[PDB]
């Protein structure tokens, strides 16, 4: 078919390459860290009455204190979170304790590599790389609060707010204006909801998005439909009084 | 005939804007092609019209061209000028037979 | 690092066909015109025998080869092929039959150990198939004598008479007419030197014609000299003198 | 023609795979090495290339020793050379165990000729691409052999390969013939050296820096020992006398 | 607990003249308990009968391995398996798995379909040969029945009185045990018609 | 053609080696600027850290492999990762066998091996990056150069990265006289960030990109990281 | 070695050998589900053109996966074979080893996860088939509908159609429920199901195939003598509405 | 599949490209040779030359001795001759070892022959280029001559040749042995059989050879010999004894 | 490798076909003709063999009819070598529920594996499927007789009369019309006998032309008896007909 072990003229694999095309065309995920949480965001879309739109989320929980929210393809992300879980789960048996989210990103990117006719370094038993990005974020005890993005390359970066989606390269540069170092998990909420809005050519919902949060008093929590949409309800009256 | 041939760097957005598709002919369409179709024939009386469309699954203008064609020469063969209904739905059964042909992958 | 071929080999075409059968079955027209007669009082299979030196043995040279006592084969088509081909035959016909049964394959159970081989390879990748056909000639004592057609696909069918490689039709219109059952097997003997004759033409001996027959018996193919306890072999293969007496023998 | 360019799973018409011409190629587009049977011995020289003050001398000399007694230096491409006599060196430790012997020059020949044959019959393994010039003594006499890439080796009296194959052939054709073979194992440090200059004069867009190796059964008992030290130093100023410039 | 005696088991065969007789007792126990007076021990590959005492576990094992290796040789050749044919095929699968535990005692009878010459095999555990054509005997009581039918035996005894010679040494064999008790069956053989009679003997 | 020969790793072509694994040594200098200088007596490693955003926090261009090793990398960081593994591993055993530390030399040999196996194998790949390993081992001080393709050099100084051969010109002048300096840690290392400004040329240097890693004598694997590089400019 | 690529990617970020997996859905038969608030209710067609089939014997659309849930689909038959068995061995799985009842989200999870698997495995295609899955949860009065591409994406729907005219199923059931109002009697939602599958399958009212899911194993199919009439009186509806 | 000479499957003709390039162009070497039948001998002479005064003719090998009694003529390449010599001396100990006797040049011939053909079936291995000519004077038979050829082709000879001179040598050995009414000739001394030998070969070739530019193979009863230079030259010399 | 030395024609298709199925079919439509009549005291089943000959045995009638049990035998178009391991491992999956519950097989389990292995061979590891679509004359107790096809697509399908092999079109058309719906044996060997003559082409129906076998109660022969027909019991039939002609 398509080499697998063929470089361009720079040395960039066209399997990394064409791995950037998918991510590209799903919904905007977009967290902040913060002091106080992580915040996790997604657009979830589509609102139909033949749909059950609240029975589906983009906001997984892999671990009582670690959550992605994804973008790309979805069906990809299945196996990426059964390998995830198997290791936080070995390791939560081997220590008692938190694993750290650089170090789930790494286990994960090792069986990333893995596509195509195998290799005599390693046996390749896949076909084609992962087509998701994700944003993982979580808590640990000793870096606190903390923001990763998985790249399905290999490349894992460090962050305290990042989008990725469709919609990323606007919802990046809000994210800078909006960031300064005082920013807590309450502004930072209501916030993500102004970016949703904006980039929305819709009304925004809660059958079109979710939020999510983290405290170290309840680990990863998922910010439900009913406190979701409070906020939502918040958001639109304080907005349409500014016009 | 398919436009799956067609590289979309030859169509060239921006000047080629349309890409238009074929819908068949539904039912309303079925008693329209047939009626323009029927106006240049000699027929018998006993002939419906709107029978022969209601039996027809959804079938292409193609079809509807091919029945009058293939109605008028049984009457030929038979010596007649007169076409009756009985010739315009052996012709129906036989190019609806084939257009709903695709056992096994259509028709699971 | 080493292989990785697990993709077949075999693959079809837009026509329903198989390339790598097609192709194979060119080499097996061009082969060597060989045939089999059941003469009902046995089976005389011939095979043209060839040197490739005068200076060369045609001792150790395979044209007719004893799949199992009773039993031969002859082929057309690619000879490395059928070399291979007929020690598979031989080993699995010894060890899952000749104390498990307590003797030979049937022909026809034969035939299908033979067809078998065939289609896996043709069915597998890594490996091309097999390029050959044979006449498998034979006497089973639940099945009197035989003839069959074996395919370089594996497809097999049952014959009384045949011929396959270069020049096929018109030698089995003269078998046709000469024999239609119950004859002596000396006297298809006679008859397929003269069908062969009219088929090759350049120079033709018996010393160019390799003949066997299954349909004798003799002490010696009981394998002792002693009292009976078994039947044993009826296949034997005659010297050259011998043929030269039946090409004599009007 | 085509198909044989590629692959090697397969045989050329011209009884030559054109992927294996390209081989061969590869080890006339390194360095010289050369090797030189005497008369009691073989004594190995190499020319190593000087592109900067930032190498560091005999950390990368490209003379790598295999069990006790050979010495083994090539010309192409440096990962090659290596993994080619990585292999050399576990077939090496595995003969001394169950033998209870060392492993022969001509034991080794084979061990690599069958390493690179094997990559040779497989399109899906791709062969070496350098010469490599060993020898030594054993219990059955000094050897000097050449291993070139097809899988193709034989004994030789005297051996080059690489860029400067030509020159260093024709000085020690001569030397040779003068010779009985090459005399001592202590002359033939000295005409190593004027060989080595010879074949520097097809390189002469870099400096050098000599190298000379030796194993030798009257001047080493039977181990293969770097020359170094005052023998390397009349050596090069030998060559320097009568080869001038 | 017994290896082959929860049940016990006796079998026999003889020929008349063209044609045999199979007998076998039905007792069924727990021990020397026992329990039930019908277990039947003998079935039938068409004109191969085929008896095996011993335990009861074992004696199945084998009889599911000679039905699928006699339907798919009965399948692929048009022909049903003669007993020759079967004795050969009884003795191949005893020596495949012969260092697999077997505590079984298989006894064959039948004429055969291609020179009619009434034919009786007996088998071992190992799968030693038991070349015989007056009786073969196998099972617990097997010295008994040797010294009983040597000298009961009379040859080429035609349906009626080979019938009253099989019954008389068996019912007689089977008094000096209990682990031969709890009913009998004979059967008399030939290619034409199969009669099977139900013999009356103690309980303990 | 180019698409001819590349497909799978098996191929020689006319040139002598693979066009794909030319690719693999283009890559490196894509990758981070790290330069790599040693007196006799201690080796220093200075690397530029570089990020992606401000909201970005830096990926690391030292990898501690043990207590008294670290390298550094340029250009593909998935391999640089599944190569650090390796090393690990290799140190590892070494001390669990022989109570031997791992050598410089005796590590880059392993690998070079390590690479001819991934450059027969037709699905296998040049790893696609490049590395300057050092260690202070009892063959003393050491600075090695490893290529994805199984070459390796053992060097008084040496840059892979953003213009090597800008910091190439750099330390083949200073070169004579930091050497001689052999007991003083301070200088070598005041000569690394000397040289690795003028590498650059459409960047500038600063103290959180900057990372400085010795090994030696009586330097055990220490990195100055951050803040602590300002004392070194 | 047969584990190396058979599904690449496109350059446009989908999967060349996906697309053409839901081809072979959209050629095939059609399947429906629509929900009342009461029972789940699955029409499949069985459009019998031919009289030479015998129909006991031709196979079924409907699988049990476990008692009180069901799977149907559009697709080919061959392909469904090895996804539905590996999921009756799921149901089997879990009742072993947890000692409890299935929960019809997990087994979504793994119909979704073998056609995942295959996409992503080399050496491997992914399935010919698209499903509906539905039942009920264990205790639990409210419907369940649940849909799995062989992409391996999976979502809950409140209803779906899925193979030829799909667009047509469900543009006509758009106008024909509300989330706020779905129906309470089984007789009126089987009448809306009967009619939208009347409106594809062309004739039929012995080719349409309806079994209705009520809660925890009361599954039961309704018969052509049913189905006829339910026709008879769409055709009275439709000219009381003329 | 690919094609029928990338790999190793059958042509568009049903021939196979790979087997009939391996017949020509492997004796185009500089090789030729020519094997004849003693009475209690059995002679090769076979070509075999060096091109440099600094190539050891010694360690040059064309004429193998494959067991203490049995020879191996190869024409053909040094990587594809290595190839065969190990397959063949493996075979020979093995049948030494497990049959318990020495090894006949017609089993060696068959079991070779079978091994090549698999080999050509495959794709992603070759037949073999070199021809294999298998010499002893057998115990069992009298001295014989067996060779083997590249397609698994295999057939037993008197007396044989190869390479384009294959016509000349023939016809003057096979009007020869219609005069004499027999294809082995009478006499004991070796020595006499290889001067018979040289007489067939200097008179088809049209030359006479060097010690250094000939190597002959002599095989005995329970003896394979190569003979050195110097007796090479006796040989020359002592028909010219005669003259 | 083993990419650019292979192909993959085991994928989709840009309509949703596999191109080794679809022509597989194509295969199957001008090998030898199978015809499958189910009746409600038997079932007739009749084949032509295509072309026979007095060089040809016409003596083996089992040529196309195989036993796979005495409970079901399939009637077979396609090829001989295809057909031969799907009978062989069929007659093999019979043993195996056979040992395990000690009863027969159904049909239609037994179909639903065979069609498994076919669907497998397109599924995985690139090989080559089947070219041979089976005819299933089959018993069970809870569905009465019945009759199958399945297809190297592994698609199988519940038939009372079926055709496959060539001139399949000829004879379901006339057989349509003629079907009764409940019928014995010899009224289904009349009509069988009746389309047989007029699907082969000019005077050349004969017995020997022919495999018949029909499946019958009996009450001299046991439940579900199946009789293939050896040659002098097809020549019997068609005088009785008189269809000969």
């Amino acid at each position: 078919d398509r080499g697998v072990s063929t470089f361009s003229p720079e040395g960039r694999l066209f399997q990394v390459e064409y791995s950037l095309e998918a991510i590209k065309l799903g919904s905007t995920a977009i967290g902040i860290a913060t002091k106080e949480g992580v915040v996790l965001g997604v657009e979830k879309r589509a609102t139909s009455p033949l749909l059950e739109s609240d029975s589906i989320e983009k906001i997984v929980e892999i671990d009582r204190h670690i959550g992605c929210a994804m973008s790309g393809l979805t069906a990809d992300a299945r196996s990426m979170i059964e390998h995830a879980r198997t290791a936080a789960v070995t390791h939560n048996l081997y220590y008692d304790e938190d694993i750290n989210v650089e170090s789930l990103t790494q286990s994960v990117c090792d069986l990333a590599l893995r596509f195509g006719e195998g290799a005599s370094g390693e046996e390749r038993l896949m076909s084609r790389p992962f087509g998701v990005a994700l944003l993982i974020a979580g808590h640990d005890a000793d870096d606190g609060y903390q923001l990763f993005h998985a790249e399905p390359s290999g490349t894992f970066y460090r962050y305290n707010a990042k989008a990725i989606g469709s919609g990323s390269e606007g919802a990046q540069a809000e994210l800078l204006n909006e960031w300064h170092s005082s920013l807590t998990l309450k502004e930072a909420e209501l916030l993500v909801l102004k970016i949703l809005k904006q980039v929305m050519e819709e009304k925004l919902d809660e059958n079109n998005a979710q939020l999510s949060c983290i405290t170290k008093q309840d680990g990863f929590k998922i910010y439900d439909n009913e406190k979701t949409a409070e906020l939502i309800k918040e958001l639109k009256e304080k907005e349409a009084a500014e016009s | 005939n398919k436009i799956e041939t067609l590289d979309p760097a030859l169509i060239r957005p921006g000047r080629i804007d349309r890409k238009i598709l074929f819908e068949n002919p539904d039912l309303s369409t079925k008693k329209k092609i047939l009626g323009i179709h029927t106006s240049k024939m000699n027929l018998s009386e006993d002939v419906n019209l709107e029978t022969l469309v209601t039996t027809k699954d959804d079938l292409s203008g193609a079809d509807i061209q091919a029945m009058c064609t293939e109605a008028g020469l049984l009457a030929l063969r038979e010596r007649r000028m007169q076409v009756t209904a009985e010739d315009f739905k052996q012709a129906k059964e036989r190019v609806m037979k084939n257009k709903v042909e695709e056992n096994l992958e259509g028709l699971y | 690092m080493t292989d990785r071929y697990s993709f077949s080999l075999t693959t079809f075409s837009p026509s329903g066909k198989l390339g790598q059968i097609d192709y194979a079955l060119t080499a097996v027209k061009q082969g060597v015109t060989s045939l089999g007669i059941k003469a009902t009082n046995g089976v005389v299979i011939a095979t043209e025998k060839k040197s490739s030196s005068p200076l060369a043995m045609s001792e150790t040279l395979s044209k007719v080869s004893l799949l199992t006592p009773d039993i031969g084969a002859v082929y057309s088509g690619m000879g490395p092929d059928y070399r291979v081909l007929v020690d598979k035959s031989r080993k699995v016909a010894h060890t899952s039959y000749k104390r498990i049964y307590g003797e030979y394959p049937p022909t026809k159970l034969l035939v299908s150990e033979v067809a078998k081989i065939m289609q896996e390879a043709t069915q597998s990748g890594g490996v091309r198939p097999f390029g050959v056909s044979l006449l498998i000639a034979g006497h089973d004592e639940f099945n009197g004598f035989s003839l069959y057609q074996v395919d370089p696909s594996g497809s097999y069918f049952p014959w009384k008479a045949t011929a396959i490689g270069k020049g096929s039709v018109a030698a089995k219109t003269f078998l046709e007419k000469r024999w239609n059952d119950e004859l002596e097997l000396e006297d298809a003997i006679h008859i397929a030197l003269l069908t062969l004759k009219e088929s090759v033409e350049g120079e033709f001996n018996g010393d160019t014609i390799e003949l066997a027959i299954i349909g004798d018996e003799n002490p010696d193919l009981l394998g002792y000299t002693g009292i009976p306890t078994d039947k044993g072999p009826r296949f034997r293969k005659l010297t050259s003198q011998e043929i030269n007496d039946r090409l004599e023998a009007l | 023609g085509t198909g044989y360019d590629l692959s090697n799973s397969v045989f050329s018409p011209d009884g030559r795979n054109f992927q294996v011409e390209y081989a061969v190629k590869a080890v006339e587009n390194g360095t010289t090495s050369i090797g030189i049977k005497c008369n009691d011995g073989v004594v190995f020289a190499v020319e190593k290339l000087i592109t900067s003050k930032l190498l560091v001398p005999q950390k990368n000399v490209k003379i790598q020793v295999v069990d006790r007694h050979i010495g083994c230096v090539y010309s192409g491409l440096i990962p090659d050379g290596r993994h080619l006599v990585n292999r050399g060196r576990e077939e090496a430790a595995s003969f001394k165990k169950l033998y209870k012997t060392p492993i022969p020059i001509p034991a080794f020949a084979d061990r690599l000729g069958q390493y690179v044959q094997a990559h040779t019959l497989y399109n899906s393994v791709r062969p070496f691409g350098v010469s490599t010039i060993f020898g030594g003594v054993d219990k059955n006499g000094a050897h000097l052999y050449m291993l070139e890439p097809s899988g193709s080796y034989w004994g030789y009296k005297g051996a080059a390969t690489g860029k400067g194959r030509q020159s260093a052939k024709a000085e020690l054709e001569k030397l040779v013939d003068h010779h009985p073979e090459g005399l001592s194992a202590r002359e033939a440090v000295k005409q190593a050296a004027k060989i080595i200059y010879l074949a520097h004069e097809d390189n002469k867009e870099k400096d050098f820096e000599l190298e000379i190796s030796w194993c030798s059964l009257s001047e080493t008992n039977g181990l293969h020992k770097f020359v170094k030290g005052d023998l390397l130093q009349e050596a090069i100023d030998f060559a320097q006398k009568e080869i001038n410039g | 607990s017994d290896p082959s005696s929860i049940n016990g088991g006796i079998v026999v065969a003889m020929t008349g003249k063209d044609c045999v007789a199979i007998a076998c007792d039905l007792r069924l126990g727990s021990q020397s308990l026992g329990v039930s007076n019908k277990f039947e021990k003998i079935f039938h590959y068409g004109h191969v009968f085929l008896g095996i005492t011993g335990l009861a576990t074992d004696v199945t094992t084998l009889n599911e391995m000679f039905r699928y290796k006699t339907n798919l040789y009965k399948l692929k050749e048009e022909r049903a398996i003669e007993p020759e044919t079967f004795t050969q095929l009884v003795s191949s699968s005893l020596y495949e798995r012969r260092f697999g535990p077997y505590f079984v005692g298989p006894v064959v009878a039948g004429i055969n379909s291609k020179s009619g010459k009434p034919f009786i095999a007996g088998f071992d555990l190992i799968g030693c040969i038991d070349e015989a054509k007056d009786f073969i005997v196998s099972g617990t009581a097997s010295d008994q029945l040797f010294g009983m039918c040597e000298s009961l035996y009379e040859p080429n005894l035609e349906p009626e009185d080979l019938f009253e010679t099989i019954s008389q040494a068996l019912l007689n064999a089977a008094d000096r045990d209990a682990l031969s008790g709890w009913g009998a069956v004979v059967y008399i053989i030939k290619k034409d018609e199969v009669v099977k009679r139900y013999l009356k003997m103690r309980q303990d | 053609f180019r698409n001819n020969y590349d497909g799978d790793t098996v191929t020689f072509s006319p040139t002598g080696r693979l066009f794909q694994v030319e690719y693999a040594l283009e890559a490196i200098k894509q990758g981070s600027v790290t330069v790599g200088l040693r007196s006799n007596t201690h080796a220093v490693l200075v690397a530029l850290k570089r990020n992606a955003d401000e909201l970005s926090s830096y990926q690391k261009k030292i990898i501690k492999c043990d207590e008294h090793m670290g390298l550094s990398l340029a250009g593909l960081a998935p391999d640089a990762r599944v190569l650090s593994n390796y090393l690990r591993q290799q140190c590892n055993y070494s001390s669990l066998v022989f109570n031997r530390k791992l050598a410089v030399e005796r590590a880059g040999h392993l690998l070079c091996d390590k690479a001819q196996k991934n450059t027969q194998s037709y699905g296998g790949r040049p790893y696609g990056v490049g590395l300057l390993i050092i260690g202070y081992d009892k063959s003393g001080a050491h600075l090695l150069e490893f290529q994805p393709s199984g070459n390796v050099t053992e060097l008084y100084g040496t840059a892979i990265g953003a213009r090597s051969q800008g910091a190439k010109t750099y330390l083949e002048r200073t070169l004579d006289t930091f050497i001689k300096i052999d007991g003083n840690p301070d200088e070598l290392i005041k000569a690394g960030v000397e040289a690795i400004s003028q590498s650059l040329r459409d960047e500038s240097l600063t103290v959180d990109n900057l990372s400085i890693a010795i090994v030696g004598k009586d330097t055990p694997f220490t990195i100055y990281d951050g803040e602590a590089v300002a004392k070194y400019i | 070695g047969y584990d190396r690529a058979l599904s690449i990617f496109s350059p446009d970020g989908h999967i060349f050998q996906v697309e053409y997996a839901l081809e072979a859905v959209k050629r095939g038969t059609c399947a429906v589900g629509v929900k009342g608030k009461n029972c789940v209710v699955l029409g499949c067609e069985r459009r019998s053109t031919l009289k030479l089939q015998d129909t006991r014997i031709t196979p079924s659309k409907v699988s049990k996966i476990d008692s009180h849930v069901v799977l149907s689909f559009s697709g080919l038959n061959a392909d469904s074979r090895i996804l539905i068995e590996k999921a009756r061995v799921e149901a089997q799985s879990h009742r072993l080893t947890l000692e409890d009842p299935v929960t019809v989200e997990y087994l979504t999870r793994y119909v979704a996860g073998v056609q995942q698997r295959y996409t992503q495995s080399g050496g491997v295609r992914p399935f010919g088939v698209s499903t509906l899955i539905a039942g009920f949860d264990p205790r639990d009065d409210e419907p369940k509908l649940y849909q799995t591409e062989p992409s391996g994406i999976y979502s809950s729907w409140s209803a779906q159609t899925i193979g030829r005219n799909s667009k047509t199923v469900r543009e006509f059931l758009e106008k024909n429920y509300d989330r706020k109002e779905p129906p309470a009697t089984v007789e009126e939602c089987v009448k809306l199901t009967v009619r939208s599958l009347l409106e594809v399958v062309q004739t039929g009212a012995k080719n349409i195939e309806i079994t209705v899911v009520k809660p925890d194993s009361d599954i039961v199919a309704l018969s052509s003598e049913e189905i006829n009439q339910y026709v008879t009186q769409i055709e009275q509806e439709k000219q009381e509405q003329q | 599949a690919g094609y029928d000479r990338h790999i190793t499957i059958f042509s568009p003709e049903g021939r196979l490209y790979q087997v009939e390039y391996a017949f020509k162009a492997t004796n185009q070497t500089n090789i030729n040779s020519l094997a004849v039948r003693g009475k209690d001998c059995t002679v090769v002479i076979s070509q075999k030359k060096v091109p440099d005064k600094l190539l050891d003719p010694t360690t040059v090998s064309y004429i193998f001795c494959i067991s203490r009694t049995i020879g191996m003529v190869v024409n053909g390449p040094i990587p594809d001759a290595r190839n065969a010599a190990l397959r063949a001396k493996a075979e020979a100990a093995e049948f030494r070892y497990k049959y318990g006797y020495d090894m006949p040049c017609d089993v060696l011939a068959k079991r070779m022959a079978n091994l090549s053909q698999i080999y050509t079936q495959r794709a992603y291995m070759r037949p073999l280029g070199v021809i294999l000519t298998f010499v002893s004077v057998d115990e069992e038979l009298g001295p014989s001559i067996y060779k083997t050829d590249p397609a698994g082709y295999y057939v037993g000879y008197k007396a044989t040749a190869t390479g384009p001179k294959q016509q000349e040598i023939t016809t003057n050995l096979e009007n020869h042995f219609k005069k004499s009414k027999i294809d082995h000739i009478n006499e004991e001394s070796w020595e006499k059989v290889v001067e018979f030998a040289i007489t067939h070969m200097i008179d088809a070739l049209g030359t006479e050879f060097s010690k250094n530019d000939l190597e002959v193979g002599v095989a005995t009863k329970d003896k394979f010999f190569t003979l050195s230079a110097e007796n090479i030259e006796e040989r020359l010399v002592a028909i010219a004894e005669q003259d | 490798g083993s990419r650019r030395y292979d192909s993959r024609t085991t994928i989709f298709s840009p309509e949703g076909r596999l191109y080794q199925v679809e022509y597989a079919l194509e295969s199957i439509s001008h090998a030898g003709t199978a015809i499958g009549i189910m009746a409600s005291d038997g079932i007739v089943l009749a084949a032509e063999r295509k072309v026979t000959s007095t060089l040809l045995e016409q003596d083996t009638s089992t040529e196309k009819l195989y036993k796979l049990n005495d409970k079901i035998a399939v009637a077979v178009a396609g090829l001989t070598a295809d057909a031969e391991i799907l009978i062989n491992t069929a007659r093999i999956h019979a043993q195996n529920y056979l040992k395990t519950y000690n009863e027969d097989i159904p049909v239609e389990i037994l179909v639903r594996r065979l069609s498994d292995i076919k669907q497998g061979y397109t599924q995985h590891g690139g090989l080559r499927p089947f070219g041979v679509s089976f005819i299933y004359a089959g018993y069970d107790d809870r569905y009465g007789y019945q009759l199958y096809t399945s297809n190297p697509s592994g698609n199988y399908t519940g038939w009372k009369a079926i055709s496959v092999g060539a001139n399949t079109s000829a004879a379901q058309t006339l057989l349509q019309m003629d079907y009764k719906d409940d019928m014995k044996v010899d009224d289904a060997i009349e009509l069988a006998l009746k389309t047989l003559s007029k699907t082969t082409d000019s005077s050349a129906l004969t017995y020997d032309r022919l495999e018949f076998a029909t499946i019958r109660k009996g009450a001299n022969d046991g439940e579900v008896y199946q009789k293939i027909f050896k040659p002098q019991e097809i020549k019997d039939i068609l005088v009785k007909t008189g269809i000969t002609k």
